[PDB]
């Protein structure tokens, strides 16, 4: 359900395994593609757990199809994405969401 | 004159005007109000106290007294002409005093200046309580429910030629002006009045249903303003319903500092928030940014 | 517990310090005197360049002191249905009170200097709004009895102390010109709400000093409150102190006022109410008569309970001789017509079986005093 | 567009400006969701270069300042002052340490004032808590409303600490320049955000102690010089900037004090430690000198009897010097003492170059010049100004005001008071919101843990000092205030209410005395208590009054005439949701009568003895009321006391006349037995309030005329007919079951109990053969069900224990005193 | 039909009343123990 884009290869030898912590950077726009959240905004990275599903699931599924040192566009169905309920104030509800994703460093 | 006691006594009847005294199960009622009769043999306090009004009480009463008469006059010909559309054809019945009607008005609001900002504090605040007193008056007589009452009667034509195929054409042009002065006079009456604000906390669902209408937009828009100002009560009672139909309203009449400045004040009021009215809010506007 | 109690070495050491900060608090920082309003007050007044600029006095900008007064009126003009507490003005008011009074054989000259520095410090506030600022904030409590009216009126008392004739005819003309009876109706609301002599209140007082149980915090055995009898005494007294020193001078004009005020859309008597007031304690006194006589001897907190109703009842005296001086005819009427002669009757009769019953112990002496000073 | 040419265009500006306030308005009063939205819709590096930014337009410049506020540092800023109005020290050697002035090689009396701001703060301030704001991470699984609400958005506070810090050096740049072009417009719109930003930061603390200097240094360099160039105070700001700036001085002054505050319990722990050790010396000499001395032992010994406090006092007292000579505490820690004091007068600056080169004589010197250069026509910065400068004048007297509320803990609990100060603090910031149900389940859950706090067992003082219960009554109140007569929201609420406050009660008298001094204002919000189910702001009343006769004494005569006066409202007509309900109809509520008879019980009768002022006034209230009595004892038309009971009882036999006829709830009550307990308490009262035998046989008339009145108005009669009533019992039925009639719908002999206790109160028990019809026509009744009760099942069920209790508080005493 | 009542209405203009004599000149002369008249109700504008 997740659409990626390999903006930059990956290595394709160094993959993020479950269990394993990713240090990655990421933009997210709308469908129209207004940015909503980023950690550009932040200035920096954000991390996360894999497994533990902290996270959007279908984000998960895209990291993990993901490689190591790699900037994508992943494109995810609302039913692995937030869904018809979107996200409270933030994402407009029953929206699909598209986010832009660097990972510079992977523990 | 404010010293005196004195008893009344009624030249006709020769009775004598006393109190009726608290008949039974008065008592169970709890009214402390209690009829006057006229019997010769009267009771131990019949006599009477009388007390000083101030001039500007005794204008507002007789000024009351006019004005009632001719808003009602004013209700009875719109009464009158509602039942049937005139059409090409005279209203065939005395014409309601459109003029008579107007001067009223802006001798309302001419006795309803705000005060001047640039007076001292002293004079500032004399004319401020002698302002909420009339007001307090005027509501509680209630011109104020007569003024609805026009109002309502007025609105249920949406447009002047719209009134005019039922009322005649003279008045379609004085029309408009006559509802935006009386959205005017009344905004004028109940700016900082407690009990005009109450009574809106009563029924919001008029100003909520008369808001869309373009005809005095500006007029119901600073009513509306006025009250959630003034009132919390308003801001407990409105729903989503009613948030909605604002953000309809800033939409369908673009971009307003005044509409926009409605919307903060029913964010927050005398210190305390609502946080369901600001998760409304939130989730009707923000989210879209268009 | 005298052998219980946990020495205090080897008692816990942060309850010890908490125990020490009260003791330190109580012995020292209360103990330590600061004088400080008279340097404020003077500070203030001072208006630095405002000479050397020479164009802002003509244009009467307010020194510190007159603008601090100012924003005192703007508060008590400020219209409130529920007065509001105002630590600011009572932390002022105390400075300005102080700042007017400043307070064994002593000659002429001296007498009349001290007289000249107590009037040139009322000078320094009441050629400053004080006198017009204290009569707002009375309108502005409206009848309510709080720290508001309390200090008002200890400030009232401070500036009008010795009868400043300057400061009575500024109240008067303020009166007249603001014209509104609020102020009245809260002085009778006031003096209404003043509190009489109540036999139940001293007798479950009486038991309470009786039982006396241990308070919880450490070891209070009977810890001894205010007593509920008199509570607001030096509020009546000080109350009746203002009306005293306003009528001070025998300012027939100001007299005439208080017992009616003939523009003014509805008038109250304050020579009357303050008569009923004088009654309600004399009945009060007859209680306590009562009571006393019901034992042989009198107890002390019944001789301290009488004694401070002795003093209210001695301000209210003075009070009415301020009145009926003058001699203002029409309040020496209004007074005969007046329910004075009921109440007088009762103190004569009281104040009689009063120094039969305190003659008859020695111990009794100083109430007896007190008792010839009142009659 | 550009901003930049937003500035031109002043009308689309104006509703950027709009749209800020509005901003500000929905993120405002610490609706963290909101504020997280609006994080998420505004960019925060945004906010950064529109700080930096210059060029902007200085409306929309203050538009962004207040938004940064309004989105990040307002709660924190909330919070910390809240917590910051309070002074609490813990005890660590750092406290040891720390004292009012550095040493140095200036004189100890004439050290330079410090720095304010400057040293170590032991005062225990909740750690801010931040969020990541993360808005793309998985939904929560837990409901809305119902899961807790999240903390505010994080912001790299250190960069804009530093960034702020420059911002103000080039405001202080700019002020040396007097360049023509102000930025953003004016002066104030150059000045006011970025004060007031200063200010946030200072509130939150982050800014460090050489961050301190730098601000002082800015502010005036000269007067804080540590050992050409201008001062904020000097170059003169218009009215709203000064107002700023108090604010900033205001908030370094309260600093002032902390550090008074601390240093004084600094001192105060050192005094303690020797004072301990000198008194361990002292007795080590007294149990020795009981030998040597009887005099020197008596008078010791006269002295330690007195309580810990009074020996603190005595020793204390040695100030006045009239005693000085007096007090046996050693030359040395007297002297010490008094340096201390000096030392504390002179920093307080009661003792009396030309710039004042101290915080008290600059703030002075700066209003009063400010004063002569204009007269300020705001009210607010009028207030600001004179506040502040009282306060310098008289720090002292403050330091007394603010010395009660200081106290002390220990390093022990120090982590149990932060928990118990983090929930303070979120019920402090729940006050200002209206109601919710995230706020319902959030306060709930605080003084859930605040009771179960061990500190909270641990220090009754402290949270005295602290006076939660105040607040705690104001959100009572609040949610109170609205709509209270049809309905009460959250009766759930109110018990907790109690379960907090109304335990507060179980645990001090002290705090009985407290609630008894905020009596009446519950009495008047006592008119929904009834209503709701439960524990009431009545039984909190009652539990304040209860076991303290001086309390009891102290009630006044007109709270109980306004208790007395929903007694006879509610003896009047029955209860509206008992109407709305739809449960058969009566005359009166016996309910709501029932509970205010028990409340007038645990009035009247303290620790076993009845109260005689309060027994006396509460008999002439109900003869004042006679809507009290309800149906029975009518009066003209008078259906018995008996026979009320007997319909009573005919009531309960017939069904749906208690019920709904549609207790599902089991809260609502079967009307027969609310009108057989609303009889029961008003027979205990009448008893209870009777006077007692020792008065009787003091014979006093009123106390006589009293139980004589009381015996007229109840006939003994009636009191040995519902001892006689036959009693439904827990029997075995149903092939051996033990069917059991439930006490709600059931006539009860707790009842008989009340009935019992009024007979041996008032009535007595005086001939032989009068207490043997008792017995064999109503207590062998009661004798019999004993003899059922002998039996296993009996025994297991809990209406033989109730009969139990009911025989050895009613029967047993009364048998005891009969054996003759 | 009016009535004998206590509060806020005492002050409202409802409690205003007017009172005119017979007379049409010099009806503001002082008024006369016992002179006819008649009494009216200013917001009502009724004759009682």
């Amino acid at each position: 359900g997740v659409q990626v884009e390999t903006i930059s290869p990956g290595d394709g030898r160094t993959f993020p395994k479950r269990g394993q912590t990713c240090v990655v950077h990421y933009t997210g726009m709308l469908e129209d593609g207004k940015k909503f959240d980023s950690s550009r905004d932040r200035n920096k990275p954000f991390k996360f757990m894999l497994g533990k599903q902290e996270v959007i699931r279908g984000w998960e599924e895209g990291v993990a199809q993901m490689s190591v040192g790699q900037r994508a566009k992943l494109t995810i169905s609302p039913d692995y994405a937030y869904g018809a309920t979107g996200h409270p104030g933030i994402i407009p509800p029953h929206a699909t969401l598209v986010f832009d994703v660097e990972l510079l460093k992977l523990e | 004159y404010g010293e005196s006691l004195c008893f009344v006594q009624h030249v006709a009847s020769g009775l004598w005007l006393t109190y009726a005294a608290p008949d039974p199960k008065a008592l169970r009622l709890g009214v402390l109000k209690k009829k006057a009769i006229l019997h010769q043999e009267g009771h131990m306090d019949d006599a009477l106290f009388l007390t000083r009004c101030q001039q500007e009480e005794s204008q507002a009463a007789r000024m009351i007294h006019s004005t009632a008469g001719l808003y009602n006059q004013f209700i009875k010909g719109l009464d009158s002409f509602s039942g049937k559309p005139r059409g090409s054809g005279p209203p065939a019945g005395p014409a309601l005093p459109i003029e008579a009607v107007i001067l009223s008005l802006q001798d309302l609001i001419g006795y309803f200046e705000p005060p001047s900002e640039e007076l001292q504090h002293e004079e500032k605040q004399s004319k401020l309580r002698s302002l909420r007193n009339r007001q307090s008056l005027f509501q509680e007589e209630g011109m104020l429910s007569l003024v609805l009452n026009c109002i309502d009667r007025l609105n249920v034509y949406t447009t002047a030629a719209h009134f005019a195929e039922y009322a005649g054409e003279e008045a379609a042009e004085s029309w408009k002006e006559i509802v935006n002065l009386l959205y005017e006079l009344l905004a004028s009456l109940i700016r900082g009045n407690r009990a005009n604000c109450a009574l809106f906390s009563t029924n919001l669902d008029w100003v909520v249903s008369k808001l869309d209408r373009l005809e005095a937009s500006s007029g119901i828009l600073e009513v509306l303003y006025c009250v959630l100002i003034e009132s919390p009560e308003v801001l407990n009672i409105i729903q989503e319903n009613h948030i909605k139909s604002i953000i309809s309203l800033l939409d369908k009449h673009g971009r307003n500092h005044k509409v926009l400045d409605v919307l903060c004040s029913l964010c927050v009021c005398n210190g305390v928030a609502v946080r369901s009215n600001q998760d409304l809010i939130t989730e009707n506007l923000l989210p879209g940014r268009e | 517990a005298c052998f219980r109690m946990t020495p205090l070495y080897n008692l816990p050491t942060h309850r010890a310090c908490n125990m020490f900060l009260e003791s330190y608090k109580a012995a020292w920082i209360l103990t330590e005197d600061h004088s400080f309003e008279d340097r404020m007050i003077d500070d203030l007044s001072k208006a630095g360049e405002q000479e050397e600029e020479e164009e802002e006095v003509e244009e009467k900008k307010p020194d510190p002191l007159h603008q601090l007064v100012l924003h005192f009126s703007r508060t008590a003009l400020t219209e409130k249905s529920k007065l509001d507490e105002d630590y600011l003005y009572m932390a002022y008011a105390d400075i300005m009170a102080k700042s007017c009074h400043l307070e064994v054989e002593v000659s002429f000259e001296e007498k009349e200097m001290e007289k000249q520095r107590l009037l040139y410090q009322q000078s320094r506030l009441h050629t400053r709004g004080a006198a017009e600022m204290v009569l707002q904030m009375i309108s502005a409590c409206k009848g309510e009895t709080g720290a508001m009216v309390s200090s008002t009126l200890k400030l009232g008392i401070s500036i009008l102390n010795g009868g400043n004739a300057e400061v009575q005819q500024k109240m008067l003309d303020y009166l007249k010109d603001k014209k509104e009876v609020g102020f009245f109706q809260s002085i009778q609301a006031l003096m209404q709400t003043c509190s009489v002599l109540d036999l139940n209140a001293f007798e479950r007082q009486n038991k309470a000093e009786g039982l006396g149980m241990v308070n919880e915090d450490g070891t209070v055995i009977n810890r001894q409150n205010g007593e509920k009898v008199m509570a607001d005494d030096e509020f009546t007294q000080d109350l009746f102190r203002f009306l005293q020193l306003l009528c001070e001078g025998h300012n027939n004009d100001f007299q005439n006022y208080l017992r009616t005020q003939t523009g003014n859309t509805t008038t109250i008597n304050i020579i009357i109410c303050t008569v009923d007031y004088l009654l309600r304690l004399q009945e009060s006194i007859s209680d306590f008569y009562w009571y006393y006589s019901g034992k042989d001897v009198i107890e002390e907190q019944g001789k301290r309970n009488f004694s401070k109703a002795m003093s209210v009842a001695k301000q209210v005296f003075n009070s009415l001789t301020e009145y009926i001086q003058g001699p203002c005819t029409g309040n020496q009427q209004s007074l005969a017509h007046s329910r004075l002669w009921d109440a007088v009757v009762g103190f004569l009769h009281v104040f009689a079986h009063m120094m039969m019953k305190l003659a008859q112990d020695s111990s009794q002496i100083e109430l007896l005093k007190e008792l010839l000073d009142l009659q | 567009m550009d901003i930049l040419e937003l500035s031109e265009r002043l009308d689309l500006q104006r509703f950027h400006s709009h749209t800020l306030r509005l901003y500000r308005a929905v993120c405002a009063l610490g609706n963290n969701r909101v504020a997280h939205a609006l994080c998420s819709h505004v960019d925060q590096a945004q906010l950064l270069h529109a700080l930096e930014d210059a060029h902007l337009p200085g409306p929309l410049r203050a538009g962004y300042y207040d938004l940064l506020i309004s989105i990040h540092l307002e709660s924190a800023c909330r919070s910390r002052r809240s917590m910051l109005s309070e002074y609490i020290v813990p005890l660590t050697p750092e406290t040891r340490a720390i004292t009012l002035f550095p040493p140095g090689r200036k004189g100890g009396n004439a050290r330079r004032h410090g720095l304010p701001g400057v040293g170590v703060t032991t005062s225990l301030r909740p750690p801010h808590h931040f969020s990541p704001p993360c808005f793309v991470a998985a939904l929560p699984a837990a409901g809305v409303a119902e899961a807790p609400a999240r903390l505010s958005p994080a912001i790299p506070l250190e960069a804009l600490r530093d960034k702020a810090l420059r911002m103000l050096g080039e405001a202080v740049r700019d002020g040396g320049q007097h360049a023509r072009d102000p930025v953003g417009g004016s002066v104030e719109f150059q000045f006011v955000p970025v004060l007031k930003l200063v200010s946030t930061l200072l509130v939150m603390g982050i800014f460090g102690d050489e961050d301190v200097k730098q601000i002082l240094k800015m502010i005036e360099p000269e007067v804080f010089t540590e050992e050409l160039e201008e001062g904020l105070l000097q170059m003169k700001l218009p009215e709203s900037v000064k107002l700023q700036m108090c604010n900033l001085l205001e908030y370094f002054c309260d600093q002032e004090l902390q550090h008074r505050v601390e240093s004084l319990a600094a001192f105060a722990e050192r005094y303690v430690d020797k004072l301990q050790a000198n008194q361990r010396s002292r007795y080590a000499l007294l149990m020795r000198a009981f030998t040597m001395s009887a005099a020197e032992t008596a008078r010791r010994t006269r002295e330690f009897r007195s309580p810990p406090q009074e020996q603190i006092n005595m020793l204390l007292h040695f100030k006045d010097e009239a005693d000085e000579e007096d007090c046996p505490l050693p030359e040395d820690i007297r002297q010490d003492l008094q340096d201390f004091h000096q030392d504390l007068l002179a920093h307080c600056g009661i003792q009396l170059e030309k710039k004042p080169q101290s915080l008290q004589e600059l703030v002075s010197h700066m209003v009063v010049r400010w004063a002569q250069e204009d007269y300020v026509q705001s009210p607010e910065l009028v207030r600001a100004m004179f506040s502040l400068l009282h306060r310098q004048y008289d720090g002292l007297g403050e330091l007394l005001r603010a010395l009660p509320r200081a106290y002390t803990i220990s390093p022990s609990s120090v982590e149990d008071t932060m928990s118990l100060l983090e929930c303070l603090g979120q019920i402090r910031s729940l006050l200002i919101v209206q109601m919710g149900p995230q706020e319902e389940n959030l306060m709930i859950q605080s003084i859930g843990n605040i009771m179960n706090n061990k500190v909270f067992y641990q220090h009754p003082n402290l949270m005295r000092a602290l006076g939660m219960h105040e607040t705690v009554m104001e959100v009572m109140v609040n949610v109170l205030g609205g709509g209270e007569t049809k309905e009460i929201r959250f009766p759930k609420m109110v018990t907790s209410c109690c379960r907090f406050l109304c335990y507060f009660c179980r645990i001090s008298r002290q705090n009985q005395r407290s609630m008894f001094d905020h009596l009446s204002y519950l009495l008047e919000n006592s008119g929904i208590g009834l209503g709701m189910q439960g524990s009431t702001p009545l039984d909190v009343a009652a539990a304040s009054v209860i076991d303290n006769n001086e309390l009891a004494l102290a009630l006044q005569e007109q709270d109980l005439e306004k208790v007395v006066s929903y007694l006879a409202g509610c003896g009047l007509q029955s209860c509206p949701m008992l109407l709305a309900k739809g449960y058969p109809d009566i005359g009166w509520n016996p309910c709501g009568g029932e509970r205010y008879l028990d409340f007038l019980r645990f009035a009247v009768f303290v620790n076993g003895e009845s109260v005689e002022e309060n027994a006396n006034v509460v008999v002439r209230l109900l003869i004042r009321k006679p809507e009290c009595f309800g149906p029975a004892l009518r009066g003209e038309g008078g259906s018995g006391l008996l026979a009320a009971i007997e319909e009573a009882i005919r009531i309960s036999e017939d069904p749906a006349r208690d019920g709904p006829g549609v207790p599902p709830e089991e809260n609502r009550v079967h009307l027969g037995h609310a009108i057989m307990s609303f009889y029961a308490a008003l027979i205990d009262l009448l008893g209870r309030c009777a006077p007692e035998m020792h008065l009787i046989q003091a014979g006093k008339g009123e106390a006589l005329r009293i139980r004589a009145i009381l015996r007229s108005l109840v006939p003994l009669d009636d009191l040995v007919g519902i001892i006689s009533l036959p009693l439904q019992i827990p029997t075995l039925g149903k092939d051996g079951a033990l069917v059991q009639p439930k006490m709600s719908a059931s006539f009860v002999p707790d009842h008989k109990a009340s009935m019992v206790l009024f007979l041996d109160r008032v009535y007595g028990i005086e001939n032989q053969d009068f207490l043997l019809h008792v017995l064999d026509v109503g207590f062998l009744p009661d004798m019999r069900a004993a003899a059922s009760l002998d039996t296993a099942t009996f025994s297991t069920t809990e209406m033989a224990l109730a009969l139990n209790r009911y025989l050895c508080l009613a029967v047993l005493p009364l048998i005891t005193k009969c054996a003759p | 039909l009016v009535y004998y009542e206590g509060g806020a209405v005492c002050t409202h203009a409802r409690s205003l009343w007017r009172l005119e004599p017979l007379r049409i000149s010099w009806s503001g002369s002082h008024l006369r123990w016992g002179q006819p008249l008649r009494i009216r109700h200013v917001t009502t504008g009724r004759y009682l």
